[PDB]
């Protein structure tokens, strides 16, 4: 129903004539992105496969509909950006962009282990394409071989430990026929098994070990600021720890404790240095590494109420963070700089976009109740059941998520730009439609939130 | 198996064991098919020619080349792995010894806490 | 950091080469001046003037990094016990939690009747 | 030397030869896209889809659980003695040891 | 008629491909016929409609 | 009388009436969607003979209005 | 209705005979509130009743009931054990939703009494303490997230800690 519409994209661009092109993308994605919310939300006590094991169905997954939902907001942005360029160089960076959601789409959806390992890997060459191409600053190989050689450096472990399960233990296939899976019985031998499963979920899952290769493909811009979003998508798109942990070693949290540990620090001195740093698309490169360290610790401890908030902060990260990068990008085409003190004038200057750069900057506080107060205080209170200390070092935290956000804001709010004589039109339609679409999906998400935070809720 | 037994060595087709049945209209004789189109995609690329869908009608022997070949190449496949399964399961009724069974039990296991 | 006395205008001599030292620093001053106002005073222009002393001040975070750290003799190894030091100091800290709450549930219960989440 | 390489544009849409715009150039297709489609899937996914997203079709038996645990209430106090739950779903197992 | 077929081509096919990728999703439950009707979970016999509902 | 402080305004005040343009344009139905509950039968519970479990709706209640999403 | 326990009958009776003044305040005014905007509201709400006609009962319930026990049929088997699984994650969605009304119960004490609090009710006191203990032993709470084959696991620790204190005993 998903797959096929979407392949379908990519006739549609290439035999549109030369003035269109960016219409025909925009509109028809938008459609195709209806009928997500239309089929995909209907389940049972537990979830009924859907066909066969081409494309499965979802049992703890609506951030399918994430994807559906950037599936035109990446297109928007990018506007300003490729114009300049051939038609033929604007045509492959817009497929290129359907290729990774024809994959984004497999992930999700394919209940699977076997072939969503040679879909979790294959999102990594379309984004390769885009990150080392367009770069407007240099270092462009200093962030395209690092997209590579971190992630590949821990996926490929996963070969060598998926088969082996199999081979053993009938098949992984469908997952819910994975019944036979017995517990580990903590052996030597099975300690590098359980690690393997992991590292591939510990690259793309930001900890504080191993976390170099999320800030250094946010900073050296990809294609201006909508590209910066499906590196966004490939955080939440290392979902398979919600997956591996709960099926394949639920007796196994042994080996947990001290990676619990890691991401633990993770938050502390991840917001430190996001604090004097003077790249804005660093501010939030490394404010995107604690939110989803929270999702982190709460698949380790594997108590059923930290599902239900890690869910939620998956939906609430890829939402708002995506959010940041516009308003980061909204400055990059008018400035021409990544310099947060260079770049600094709201209201005086933009006036409808400083209230977008609050609600923003809001949600990285714990609001009134929309997704990321929902998300985080699931993960606090499954914190205390685990261990009564943590909330002593989750505490500090929260202060400084205060200053992740405000920071920014008071480097924006301030009536100077002496420097500065450009950005006369501070929104060109799109421009605010872009954060719209951003912050009233999760204003939507207030009344219903159930629809979001789903693991057998 | 890498080496025959049954059958005779050096053959193009099955021949001794052709009743099998082969696909009609597979959804993967669809992606073959796709691919002798792409292939008349590229082409056209290469040595530089007006439209990479609308260009040549040459692409016509890129179509049927990839389904001719695909079509004896997906016969074999249907077959290898029919024989694969037939010597698998005369394997246990030959020896009965190798396989045991054993159904319905209720045995303790350690419960995890937290 | 401050004194005992806080400086503002204590310990000031006019001298000989303290008048050669304010000649020194307004010349370069007057020097940098002089190339903005030729850039912002004029219509044909807009937009964001770039200056040297500010792309230069970003480049010293971002990079600058593996040319140095060649000497890192003993400060810096220093700094890896504060670094990954901690991560140790926290490990018997939950450790002595959970053989604390592990022994309570077999033995002499302390967990409550009331309690179901999680 | 740089030869060629020395070749650099400032461009800004703004008000200059575009009146009111936000595609770069032609009038007649920024309006029809930039307006029209680009606030269609405004005005379809996220008003007409508001009705859907959890509210309507049930939602994985949350309002189902509801009317069921109120009619198991009420025959079993009526009953048996012990509410809900006390060994469920285990009677007669196979041993321990 | 022959300005409006010129124009729109690449248009119409996106919800043509819409159409093509339901037909084709629905019929795998053809493959998957087996255990139509088993225990008692969704299972009542016939009166009028032949194999209960696809 | 004075010649004040400048802002953009007219890119800004635009976006709103567009915005507002393209709500109420799909208000309509939301409106309709108020009278659909008041026309139409609600809900209703009841315990059912042994006949048929599922016919257009499978399980129907509080509003009309999911029961005609079900059928599609 | 029916489920719910609450108060037998609330008393509720006003005698006004200190002071005259202006007869009651709170009184005159719930008199005009009444007639006001009240009375009005429930003619609306009769109108649009009465203009329904026809209305449709349907199923409303599922039936979906014993389809053999999870703790019988074992050995790993794919066409048996699914259907198992889907009666147990029923139930334990049922029984989530059953100590919400033993909550509920608890919550009306508190409400319509207020200043008593502890010192009467005590049965929904009783209730709330005799079903939640059971339901952190059976289902869940120390045994992880929700899976029907670690749950006869539970099952069986419970049963092998009881005998062992029984032999003793």
């Amino acid at each position: 129903k998903y797959i096929i519409p979407t392949i379908m994209l990519m006739p549609l661009t290439w035999l549109s004539k030369n003035n269109m092109i960016w219409v025909n993308s925009t509109a028809h994605s938008l459609l195709i992105s209806f009928t997500s919310l239309l089929l995909m939300n209907q389940f049972g006590d537990n979830s009924l496969n859907f066909s066969l094991l081409f494309f499965s169905d979802s049992l703890s997954t609506p951030l399918l509909i994430l994807t559906m939902w950037l599936l035109p907001l990446m297109l928007m942005a990018s506007q300003h950006h490729l114009s300049k360029e051939n038609l033929t160089r604007k045509k492959l960076f817009i497929t290129m962009l359907i290729s990774l959601q024809l994959f984004l789409i497999m992930t999700f959806t394919a209940m699977e282990l076997i072939l969503f390992y040679i879909l979790f890997e294959a999102t990594l060459v379309p984004t390769l394409i885009i990150i080392t191409r367009w770069g407007n600053q240099t270092e462009r190989l200093n962030a395209g071989l690092y997209f590579l050689f971190y992630t590949l450096a821990g996926s490929l472990p996963l070969l060598v430990a998926l088969i082996y399960i199999q081979n053993t233990v009938g098949s992984l296939n469908f997952l819910m026929l994975q019944y036979w899976v017995q517990p580990v019985h903590n052996s030597w031998s099975n300690v590098f098994m359980w690690l393997a499963c992991m590292m591939a979920f510990m690259v793309k899952m930001p900890l504080y070990g191993l976390h170099l290769w999320l800030p250094k493909a946010h900073v050296e811009a990809p294609i201006a600021g909508s590209m910066v979003l499906a590196a966004v998508l490939l955080k939440l798109g290392g979902y398979g720890m919600l997956r591996i942990t709960l099926i394949l070693n639920p007796m196994t949290d042994f080996m947990a404790y001290p990676f619990i540990m890691l991401s633990l620090w993770g938050m502390i001195m991840t917001s430190s240095i996001c604090l004097r740093q003077t790249d804005l698309k660093s501010l939030i490169a490394y404010s995107s590494v604690s939110h989803m360290a929270l999702v982190i610790v709460a698949i380790l401890i594997q108590t059923p109420w930290s599902y239900m908030g890690a869910t939620a902060l998956m939906i609430a990260h890829g939402l708002t963070s995506s959010m940041l990068f516009c308003l980061a990008n909204s400055n990059y085409e008018r400035i021409h700089s990544r310099t947060m003190i260079l770049a600094r004038g709201l209201q005086t200057l933009l006036p409808l976009m400083a209230t977008w750069w609050l609600l923003a900057s809001l949600t990285n506080l714990a609001l009134p109740p929309t997704i990321n107060l929902i998300g985080e205080l699931f993960v606090v209170m499954s914190t205390f059941s685990w261990s009564n200390i943590t909330i002593i070092l989750m505490g500090v935290n929260m202060v400084i998520t205060a200053l992740y956000s405000l920071y920014m804001l008071i480097m924006t709010q301030r009536g100077k730009y002496t420097y500065h004589i450009n950005n006369i039109s501070p929104s060109f339609t799109r421009e605010n439609a872009l954060m719209s679409l951003h912050i009233l999906p999760l204003l939507l998400l207030t009344l219903n939130p159930k629809i979001i935070l789903g693991p057998l809720y | 198996x890498x080496x025959x037994x049954x059958x005779x060595x050096x053959x193009x087709x099955x021949x001794x064991x052709x009743x099998x049945x082969x696909x009609x209209x597979x959804p993967r004789l669809a992606f073959v098919g796709f691919l002798g189109y792409c292939s008349g995609l590229i082409d056209n690329a290469i040595r530089r020619r007006p439209v990479l869908l609308a260009g040549l009608h040459r692409q016509l022997l890129y179509i049927t080349s990839f389904v001719f070949v695909g079509y004896y190449l997906l016969k074999r496949q249907d077959y290898m792995y029919a024989v694969r399964d037939h010597d698998m399961f005369s394997y246990i009724k030959s020896h009965x010894x190798x396989x045991x069974x054993x159904x319905x039990x209720x045995x303790x296991x350690x419960x995890x806490x937290x | 950091x401050x004194x005992x006395x806080x400086x503002x205008x204590x310990x000031x001599x006019x001298x000989x080469x303290x008048x050669x030292x304010q000649a020194e620093r307004l010349a370069i001053r007057s020097r940098l001046k002089r190339e903005y106002q030729l850039q912002y005073y004029d219509p044909s222009r807009r937009g964001v003037i770039e200056d040297p002393a500010l792309v230069r001040w970003t480049y010293a975070r971002s990079a600058n990094i593996y040319p140095n750290f060649r000497p890192n003799t003993k400060t810096s190894l220093l700094g890896a016990l504060f670094g990954i030091g901690p991560l140790v100091f926290w490990y018997y800290v939950f450790k002595t939690d959970r053989d604390r709450k592990e022994k309570l549930i077999q033995e002499g219960k302390l967990d409550r009747t009331f309690n179901i989440s999680y | 030397r740089w030869q060629e390489d020395p070749e650099p544009e400032d461009e800004n849409l703004y008000e200059k030869n575009p009146d009111s715009h936000g595609y770069d150039k032609d009038p007649a297709v920024d309006i029809w896209n930039m307006r029209v489609v680009f606030f269609f899937g405004f005005s379809i996914v996220l008003v007409l889809g508001s009705t859907f997203v959890a509210y309507l079709p049930d939602y994985r038996m949350q309002e189902w659980a509801r009317r069921e645990a109120e009619r198991l209430v009420k025959y079993r106090e009526a009953h048996g003695l012990p509410i809900m739950e006390s060994n469920c779903f285990d009677p007669s197992k196979i041993q321990l040891p | 008629l022959l300005q409006v077929v010129r124009d729109h081509w690449v248009h119409v096919l996106v919800p043509m491909g819409f159409v093509f990728g339901y037909y084709l999703d629905r019929k795998n439950d053809e493959k998957l016929t087996a255990f139509r009707n088993k225990s008692l979970l969704y299972k009542r016999e016939l009166k009028p409609n032949e194999e209960v509902t696809w | 009388r004075l010649f004040i402080i400048k802002p953009s305004g007219f890119y800004d005040k635009r976006f709103l009436k567009l915005l507002r343009f393209y709500i109420l344009l799909t208000g309509i139905p939301v409106a309709i969607g108020i009278t659909l509950i008041n026309v139409x039968x609600x809900x209703x519970x009841x315990x059912x003979x042994x006949x048929x479990x599922x016919x257009x709706x499978x399980x129907x209640x509080x509003x009309x209005x999911x029961x005609x999403x079900x059928x599609x | 209705x029916x489920x719910x326990x609450x108060x037998x009958x609330x008393x509720x009776x006003x005698x006004x005979x200190x002071x005259x003044x202006x007869x009651x305040x709170x009184x005159x005014x719930x008199x005009x509130x009444x007639x006001x905007x009240x009375x009005x509201x429930x003619x609306x709400x009769x109108x649009x009743x009465x203009x329904x006609x026809x209305x449709x009962x349907x199923x409303x319930x599922x039936x979906x009931x014993x389809x053999x026990x999870x703790x019988x049929c074992q050995e790993k088997d794919v066409l048996c054990m699914f259907e198992a699984e889907m009666q147990w994650r029923r139930d334990y969605k049922v029984d989530q939703e059953i100590v919400n009304i033993i909550q509920e119960r608890l919550k009306a004490c508190q409400q319509r009494e207020g200043e008593s609090h502890r010192q009467n009710c005590a049965k929904e006191l009783e209730q709330f303490t005799q079903v939640v203990k059971a339901y952190q032993d059976r289902y869940x709470x120390x045994x992880x997230x929700x899976x029907x084959x670690x749950x006869x696991x539970x099952x069986x620790x419970x049963x092998x800690x009881x005998x062992x204190x029984x032999x003793x005993x």
